[PDB]
């Protein structure tokens, strides 16, 4: 069952979502690793 | 040393969860590419073969 | 124990460094899928439709 | 410390073989989003301008 | 040469097979942080 | 705007190459960690 162009803009939406969070745990480790 | 080992520990939990979130946007790439899988199978293939 | 703090600490810069190419591909992997739904929707629906 | 730093090491082994599969993951994400281009490349493309 | 739909639902099984092995990985470097 | 099948190609070698770079941070991350 194929997603319909609503679903899949849905999903493709998360997935940069998911992404930026990513980007920003890698900013506090970087942080974190400064302050040592 | 305490402190620097409890930044050092806090610095991985912050790399682990980038991971996970990476983890998470891998899961979904794998729906969007079965979504392109299932149409091509079930609309495109047939269609060109009738 | 402070050169083995700094090794830990520059491993785990070089692991955060991998995790950031991972989100460089996984950002290209985003538009090559939007790529191929943007086909789709524009070229191969309206075909199968008319 | 020398326990604490046995542990930082085998935490940050452990992710980094986290992010070796996601690496696994992301180079079959490669061939597979390839093989959609292919069979578009190949069968779909000529067959809206034939 | 577009794999075929065998070949293609082997390599969606393989990247989800890496993605749940990533996933432990992750718990078990979680659970030695724990330790420390 | 799909991309055009050129573009496609730069974009999937953009994909690879990164993917290249992750795994020589990786190899050199373990390298530390061999030498505490």
């Amino acid at each position: 069952v194929a997603l319909d162009p609503f679903d899949f803009s849905i999903v493709l939406n998360k997935i940069k979502s998911q992404l930026e969070e990513s980007k920003e745990w890698i900013r506090r480790s970087n942080k974190i690793l400064d302050s040592i | 040393a305490r402190s620097d080992i409890e930044k050092l520990k806090e610095a991985i939990r912050d790399t682990n969860k980038a991971v996970q979130s990476v983890q998470s946007s891998i899961g979904n790439l794998i729906v969007a590419i079965k979504s392109v899988q299932d149409y091509v199978n079930k609309e495109i293939v047939p269609s060109i073969a009738r």
